[PDB]
């Protein structure tokens, strides 16, 4: 393994595989008390999935952030987290109302 | 069509659009126009009470992790009720891609503060209430940036002069600087240069 | 594209390792790069002796405005009023008249040095190439009032260094 | 007589820096 | 009446001393331009200015007085002065009048326009 | 600029001097020289000039609308692509 | 030898000095008014009238783009001089 | 608790700031920026001037390099009128961009180096910076404050005699670097001055929407060049620093390499120059010569109106980024179309990093915070406006 | 009632008879202009008004030509454009280069026309013809040199001023406008000649040189010199 | 305030355009027009920036001016 | 109709109000020291009763909240040894001359309006 992270944010957590099992399993499984009609709830399993096979794709650490065409993935697993409560947040804001409330015409008239 | 001319990039162009009626779906609550110019620039309006639920979105990965509040860029035009256009510039540096989401506001409405979400905004807050009026939700402190001490006015509200009202200056037997009514000489001598015969018609709004 | 900084890391040597606490000890290096600094007792300074002597300037170099006159000795001003369209800190006042020979002719021509941000705007803007920001700088005055000159004064500077403004449009006329 | 200034030629020169321990 | 007097931060006595002028701006009578008679605007009205003592300069009174504002329509701009509790006087519209015209109505004998020699 | 003088300095220098000289001498260059002439400009000839092609303020166009205010294997889809990795650096790897 | 005002001061090239009871010439005292030595006026006839035998006339000011844009003397009358709207010199075609 | 007003008074408040500290010991607690002390406000006053007139505001923002800000304006005014510049223009933008970067970094080191009170490197530097201003002044007549980089480009041609002598310029100047080089870079006392300072986590940067080398040090590689070669920059060869620690020790060791990289570009900048105008060939944007104005009629009748009422952007409201060194550069632009723009916010790439220090303050020693303000190349001038 | 005939896409329900003009600028699209006039008289001379219909084989006159059922005008098509170059080349291949000078150069529709059209660049190389001045009264200066054949001037002043003394002299190249013999032109409508001038021809004597528009405030009211209001 | 708290004979340089009187800004509700408004200025230097030579004159300017002043003699006479 | 500020109907406001005249009527000694005012004390009380008495024509509690909002941010500036002396004095405006509300001089004086 790379020795030094290079940013200085980010900490090396070694394992990173089970880790993010870890993390899809859970967003998986936001996303399932999530109602189906949500039209996030497609792309977030969309992208769950996919992702979570392409961890399972290739083992080591190594090839693993050429799979996902990105350097250190390291990072992908705080986005992921990112994105752990992005789905806890999905379920406070519903199912997905098309619209509420729209402009006077006025608005985005533009010019003026 | 070309030595002076700029070329269209296409490309880009079709990709934003895509993803644009990909965040089209996502958001159908607030989010409306997916406008998309040839600049590659698109740009997406927001309801004012939905400020927040989207923002918060846009920072977490879809996509686009539209990270770093680059700017919340502000507008007044009087004409409109909704006077108000704040904007939220935006850059999802994982996808280099940048986006414009806008919004409107009244004068008394307390638009949603992202001080929370991004805190970046802890002076694009002060600087827009105080150059305005755009009262915001809930920030650690309203106090005016820029703006003096005393002073009362809202500049940027395209409205009152562009010298203001105010015109401090040190006073003797008071032994001390006080504002004063502005008396200025000369005058800022404002010409109309606003040419009669549209240059382009392919814009022009239709009289109706 | 991206290069790191620093990030090497030093030899266990210990040859090197006695040379870096020899450092930590002699301070050596404080010394060689004391010694750089005698480097400069020995070469020559550079002061300008002013004002027995003066800065270099280009001859575009911009400065004290002057009118200037047609070689006939007709001033070149038409009072176009378009230098006063362009002064962006609009220092420009102009009220052209006719003249009683019935040519167009400024009759208070003035700027103030107080609002005049030297861009040279008006220097390109003259159709009749009337004013020039011409080559002098100094001009500090005991006074505010006599920063806000007339036609009158600018004519004067106008006066004084034609030849050398005529010279040095003579040195760069083409570029424009 | 058409002209301007492109570069008449312009030898060599070293951003790289160097620190001789002499 | 919302009325945002004190929301505002201008002085008392302008908005006491003086009504503002809502209106629809003129053609050019010495160009042919028709573009600027669209979209309203609202100016306040001119006070005087004294001369400059000193090298015959304007020197105005009132600060606000260079103050120009566009609007859509003439209720925006009456929405406008209401709320900025101003008081205003509104102006119509001049759209010209259309003119029946006609290449030969210059002519005919009977008629008495035959203009003459072309 | 004696050169005893100057061995000392460069001595003290660990480097020359002379080499790379620091206060500007004899060479600089020519304040008068003959004219500019400066080039033509590409769009000069006279057999062709029509606004109509030259023009760039002419093509700009407001921006498409899509879903706008008024009037499933989507594959998830990325605005652009994704940044890509840099090099490091190559002929100077590290400072 | 510029006309003299009552209180003695030069009045300017442009005609309107202050008035007897004019306070404001108080300003000059202990200074100098300035008033131009050379009007243009005078400079304006002082030139010969140029002529020439054609007809229409090409002025330029003296200088190619040293000087006023290039201007079309009509000399129709030879019952009047052709005065330039730039030079303000006469021009005239003698025949 | 002391409570304590700082500057502007302080040589180390560069004239500016009055950050109020209300100390314990000597060690901070509150301590915050004020700001408006500078607020020249200039975004109304940009609206009522045509858009050949907003052209000196820029260079009166970042007080030192120029032609870059001027260039930040350029772009963003030909992308609404939709124009490309000849190539001789950009080959000069990227020159005088570079030029500019390096007047910049040497202020930014220099100053640095004046509050931890080196000094030297002050006189052994500025004597070069006016090496350069001579050449603004060869270019533009001023000094400084030179409007050469313009919308339809620049004003004018190149004098003959540059092009010899800045190479001579820089035939001399890595050395000067050198003599840097057996300073501060090695020296003993700076690096503890300046190490383990002011460290700032990925994440705040990113949240902050910190840009240039500031993200550069502390190991972000975002940059606003390879990203976006809005230029030449595609064509120029060169190479960009990261920093490791974010220490600032990090950020200094990035300028000096930055400035051995416009030692690099400036290199090809002087060796690929095309023939060519430098301005566009429209007259309806781009001013006819002095010659050509006063015989042809067209030509001076678009002179006379671009001097008068200038060129119309079709309406539109748009946002444009800069690579300043600085950092990301503000042009948000709102314009009816009309000459006059509507509107236009101009964000400082050092708005961020102010906004950003008092979350580096606490629990730093005085010394510390007058470190960080070197920190971060902040000229306070573009920060409040 | 009213005949149908379409601007560039949208129909309209134009009037029977009536000018392309009218038609166009019902929808608000302008036409380019000169000697024309809004309540003055249609004539042919100065064809700035050239468009092509989309059917026309050439080019139509959109200030005269009548309108009528299936015709359609793409005022914005290319042919036009080309043919409203075509109009401002030639006015400017002789025009004075005296825009500063000009009482009318700081506003001249010549000038804001130039502006919509016409190369940038142009391609004179001979010689251009200046006429001598030719008054016609105290109160209205007449430089002419810069009018441009436009006729608005003799169709105002032979009708509604009711004075002819104004008019056309000669053909071929120097035909001018300048009226016949020394007398001045003389009428209590003297003045408004003045507006009616697209360019700086005929600038008033008394306001010339005094000012530029730009510059200029604009207040309104009503004069109570006349009771006419 | 500054300006006060410096002990006699205390002189003030203005420079620059904006302090000269509000400069390019000279119309803003920013900036406060003439600095002589605060404080009593004494010599002015012209310049957007001045040149740094012209600033250096403008020094030599007050050397002279105080070289001119005499308040001993005044004060014999007084 | 459109949500409230933070107050509605006027007690919600009206409480704040007296939250604030206190806020204000305790500080102000404190402030007469801070910047060692030559006013008599009871001068600067009046004058907090008097800034209170300009607002009188306020009737939407979103403008009377906001008022406070801001009065209170003032407050803020005032309390933490911000502004000035001059500043403080800005609200007196004693460098200016009185105003004759009296038509009559209004003729006598200029144009106006
Ligand atoms: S320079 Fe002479 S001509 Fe050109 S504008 Fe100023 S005054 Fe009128
Ligand atoms: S000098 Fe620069 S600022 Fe002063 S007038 Fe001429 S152009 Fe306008
Ligand atoms: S008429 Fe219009 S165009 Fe001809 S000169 Fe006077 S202004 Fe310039
Ligand atoms: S005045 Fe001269 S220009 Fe105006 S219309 Fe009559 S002729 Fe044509
Ligand atoms: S240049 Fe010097 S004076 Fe002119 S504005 Fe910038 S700072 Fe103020
Ligand atoms: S518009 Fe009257 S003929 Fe062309």
């Amino acid at each position: 393994l790379k020795k030094t992270t290079g940013l200085v944010g980010l900490a090396v957590c070694n394992t990173p595989h089970e880790r993010l099992r870890i993390l899809y399993t859970k967003i998986l499984d936001v996303l399932e008390e999530i109602p189906k009609n949500a039209a996030y709830r497609k792309y977030t399993e969309q992208i769950t999935n996919e992702k979570l096979a392409m961890v399972k794709a290739e083992p080591d650490v190594k090839k693993l952030e050429d799979q996902l065409q990105g350097g250190q993935l390291e990072e992908v697993i705080l986005q992921a987290e990112h994105e752990l409560n992005l789905a806890r947040k999905m379920r406070e804001w519903k199912l997905w109302e098309p619209l509420v409330e729209e402009p006077p015409a006025d608005q985005w008239k533009w010019p003026i | 069509t070309r030595p002076t001319v700029r070329p269209r990039n296409d490309v880009a162009h079709k990709q934003l659009s895509a993803f644009g009626e990909y965040v089209a779906e996502i958001l159908p609550k607030y989010v409306q126009q997916v406008q998309v110019s040839c600049f590659n620039e698109l740009e997406v309006c927001i309801h004012p009470d939905g400020v927040i639920p989207v923002l918060t979105f846009l920072r977490d990965h879809t996509n686009a992790q539209f990270k770093s509040l680059v700017d919340l860029t502000a507008v007044d035009v009087p004409t409109r009720q909704n006077r108000f256009e704040i904007v939220y510039n935006l850059l999802s540096l994982r996808f280099n891609s940048r986006i414009r989401v806008k919004t409107y506001t009244d004068e008394l409405t307390p638009i949603e503060s992202a001080v929370s979400v991004f805190k970046a905004a802890n002076w694009y807050e002060r600087e827009i209430w105080d150059m305005f009026g755009v009262f915001f939700a809930n920030h650690p402190d309203l106090r005016r940036i820029l703006t003096d001490y005393g002073f009362e006015g809202h500049p940027f509200r395209k409205d009152f002069p562009l010298s203001g009202y105010v015109e401090l200056r040190y006073d003797d037997e008071v032994k001390r600087v006080v504002a004063e009514p502005v008396e200025l000489a000369q005058e800022f001598r404002k010409f109309d240069l606003n040419s009669p015969w549209e240059a382009f018609p392919v814009y022009r709004q239709p009289p109706e | 594209t991206y290069k790191y900084v620093n990030m090497q890391d030093p030899e266990m040597d210990m040859k090197s390792v006695t040379d870096r606490a020899a450092r930590t000890l002699l301070w050596t290096e404080l010394f060689r790069g004391l010694g750089m600094t005698l480097s400069y007792l020995f070469r020559e300074p550079a002061t300008i002796n002013y004002p027995f002597e003066k800065g270099p300037l280009s001859p575009r170099f911009r400065g004290e405005h002057a009118l200037r006159r047609y070689p006939s000795g007709e001033e070149r001003c038409i009072a176009c009023k378009l230098c006063e369209a362009i002064c962006p800190a609009q220092a420009i006042t102009i009220e052209a008249e006719p003249r009683a020979d019935g040519s167009r002719r400024t009759t208070r021509y003035d700027i103030d040095m107080t609002k005049c941000i030297y861009c040279g705007f008006c220097q390109e803007a003259c159709p009749v190439d009337a004013i020039v920001e011409g080559p002098n700088f100094e001009f500090s005055t005991e006074t505010h009032e006599e920063l806000l000159y007339n036609k009158e004064k600018l004519l004067n500077n106008g006066d004084k260094w034609e030849a050398e403004i005529a010279a040095n449009i003579q040195a760069d006329y083409l570029y424009r | 007589k058409q002209d301007m200034p492109p570069p008449g030629g312009y030898g060599p020169i070293d951003y790289k820096r160097n620190l001789p321990r002499r | 009446k919302l009325d945002i007097t004190t929301l505002t931060g201008v002085p008392e006595e302008h908005i006491k001393t003086r009504k503002v002028r809502i209106f629809v701006p003129a053609r050019n009578n010495m160009q042919s331009g028709v573009n600027n008679t669209k979209k309203w605007k609202m100016e306040f009205d001119t006070r005087e200015r004294w001369e400059n003592p000193l090298m015959g300069w304007a020197s105005t009174a009132d600060p606000l007085s260079n103050m120009v504002l566009t609007f859509s329509t003439k209720e925006d701009a009456v929405s406008f002065a209401e709320k900025n509790g101003w008081s205003y006087d509104i102006e119509e519209r001049k759209v010209p009048k259309p003119k029946s015209k006609s290449y030969g109505a210059n002519f005919s004998w009977n008629k008495r326009t035959r203009v003459s020699t072309k | 600029a004696t050169r005893l003088i100057q061995r000392l300095r460069n001595w003290a220098s660990g480097h020359d001097l002379q080499g790379k000289l620091q206060l500007r001498y004899q060479e600089i260059s020519k304040r008068t020289q003959p004219p500019p002439k400066l080039p033509v400009g590409p769009s000069h000839k006279l057999s062709n000039n029509y606004y109509c092609t030259r023009d760039g303020r002419r093509e700009s166009v407001p921006p498409s609308i899509i879903m706008s205010s008024q009037k499933t294997e989507k594959k998830a889809v990325t605005p652009a692509p994704p940044i890509k990795r840099w090099e490091l650096s190559s002929d100077q790897p590290y400072l | 030898g510029v006309r003299v005002s009552p209180t003695g001061e030069k009045v300017t090239h442009t005609g309107q000095v202050y008035d007897d009871k004019d306070y404001r010439r108080i300003r000059f005292v202990g200074r100098q008014k300035e008033v131009n030595e050379n009007f243009a006026i005078d400079l304006i006839a002082e030139q010969p009238v140029s002529e020439v035998e054609t007809r229409v006339i090409a002025c330029d000011g003296g200088g190619g783009a040293l000087g006023h844009p290039k201007v079309y003397i009509n000399l129709d009358k030879e019952t009047k001089t052709g005065t330039c709207g730039y030079c303000g010199l006469q021009f005239r075609q003698h025949h | 608790n002391i409570t304590l007003n700082f500057g502007p008074q302080h040589p180390a408040a560069h004239g500016v700031l009055r950050l109020v500290m209300e100390l314990s010991g000597e060690m901070v607690r509150k301590c915050d920026p004020h700001i408006g002390l500078l607020h020249r406000g200039t975004e109304k006053l940009i609206e009522y001037k045509t858009y050949l007139q907003a052209l000196p505001y820029f260079d009166r923002l970042d007080y030192v390099s120029m032609m870059c800000n001027e260039q930040a304006y350029s772009l963003a005014v030909e992308k609404l009128l939709n124009i490309r510049p000849p190539p001789r223009a950009q080959w000069i933008r990227v020159l005088f961009g570079e030029i500019t970067r390096l007047l910049n970094h040497i202020m930014a080191v220099t100053t640095h180096a004046l509050d931890l009170g080196a000094m030297t490197p002050f006189f052994w530097l500025f004597e070069e910076r006016e090496k350069m201003f001579e050449f603004y002044e060869r270019v533009s007549g001023a000094r400084m404050h030179a409007a050469y980089i313009r919308p339809g480009g620049v004003h004018q041609d190149l004098p003959l005699g540059l092009m010899d002598d800045i190479y001579q310029f820089s035939k001399n100047f890595s050395l000067r670097l050198d003599e840097l080089e057996e300073l501060l870079t090695n020296n003993r006392i700076w690096r503890n001055r300046t190490i383990d300072i002011g460290v700032v986590t990925a994440e705040e940067a990113l949240n902050y929407g910190f840009s240039g080398v500031m993200l550069r040090g502390s190991g972000i590689q975002w940059d606003l060049r390879k990203t976006q070669p809005y230029d030449v920059y595609d064509q120029v060869e060169f190479d960009v620093p990261v920093g490791s620690r974010g220490d600032c020790y990090d950020r200094y060791l990035c300028r000096v390499e930055e400035m051995r990289q416009s030692l690099r570009i400036i290199a090809q900048c002087l060796n690929k120059m095309p023939p060519g105008e430098i301005k566009v060939d429209d007259a309806k944007v781009s001013p006819p010569k002095r010659a050509e104005m006063k015989t042809s009629m067209e030509s001076l009748i678009h002179h006379f109106k671009l001097y008068t009422e200038g060129y119309q952007v079709p309406p539109g409201a748009t946002y444009t980024a800069i690579e300043a060194p600085k950092g990301e550069f503000g042009v948000y632009l709102v314009s009816d179309g009309s000459s006059r723009p509507y509107r236009c916010k101009i964000k400082a790439p050092g708005f961020a990093h102010l906004a950003g220090l008092d979350k580096m303050s606490k629990g730093h020693m005085l010394a510390d915070v007058v470190a960080i303000i070197g920190t971060q190349d902040i000229v306070f001038g573009e920060v409040d406006r | 009632n009213l005949i149908e005939v379409f601007v560039d896409g949208q129909s309209v329900m134009v009037e029977p008879g009536t000018t392309v003009l009218q038609a166009c600028e019902k929808v608000g699209m302008q036409i380019p202009r000169f000697c024309y006039h809004e309540r003055l008289s249609v004539a042919g001379n100065c064809r700035m008004c050239l468009v092509e219909i989309e059917k026309a084989p050439k080019v139509v006159a959109a200030c005269a030509m009548p309108v009528m059922k299936g015709w359609n005008i793409l005022t914005n098509s290319e042919k036009s454009k080309k043919a409203r170059e075509g109009v401002m080349e030639f006015l400017l291949a002789n025009h004075p280069l005296d825009c500063p000078i000009c009482d009318q150069g700081g506003e001249c529709d010549l000038q804001d026309q130039s502006m919509m059209f016409g190369n940038d660049r142009s391609r004179f190389l001979e010689g251009k013809r200046a006429v001598e001045d030719k008054n016609i009264g105290p109160l209205v200066k007449t430089i002419m040199t810069r009018c441009i054949q436009c006729t608005r001037c003799i169709r105002f002043a032979s009708e509604i001023a009711g004075v002819d003394d104004l008019g056309t002299t000669g053909r071929g190249n120097d035909m001018q406008v300048g009226t016949y013999i020394e007398k001045m032109f003389m009428s209590e409508l003297s003045g408004n000649i003045i507006d009616i001038c697209p360019v700086g021809a005929l600038t008033s004597k008394p306001y010339a040189f005094t000012a530029r528009p730009w510059e200029t405030r604009k207040t309104e009211s009503i004069d109570v010199m006349d009771a006419v209001g | 305030k500054v300006y006060d708290q410096m002990p006699e004979p205390r002189y003030v340089v203005s420079m620059g355009s904006c302090a000269n009187g509000g400069g390019y800004y000279h119309y803003s509700y920013s900036v406060v027009r003439g600095c002589d408004r605060i404080v009593p200025v004494d010599i002015y230097i012209p310049g957007c920036p001045p040149t740094a030579e012209a600033l250096l004159y403008g020094i030599l300017q007050l050397q002279r001016k105080i070289k001119r002043e005499r308040r001993l003699q005044i004060w014999y006479r007084r | 109709f459109v949500k409230p500020i933070f107050s509605r109907d006027m007690n919600e406001a009206k409480r704040r109000v007296r939250e604030l005249y206190r806020a204000w009527y305790r500080e102000v000694p404190n402030t007469v020291h801070q910047f060692q005012l030559d006013i008599t004390v009871k001068m600067g009380r009046d004058k907090v009763r008097e800034m209170f008495m300009k607002n009188a024509h306020v009737t939407d509690p979103r403008v009377v909240d906001l008022l406070v909002i801001k009065g209170k941010i003032e407050l803020e500036e005032t309390i933490k040894v911000w502004k000035q002396r001059t500043h403080v004095m800005r609200f007196f405006h004693e460098t200016e001359a009185p105003r004759p509300k009296d038509f009559l001089s209004k003729f006598y004086v200029g144009h106006d309006p």
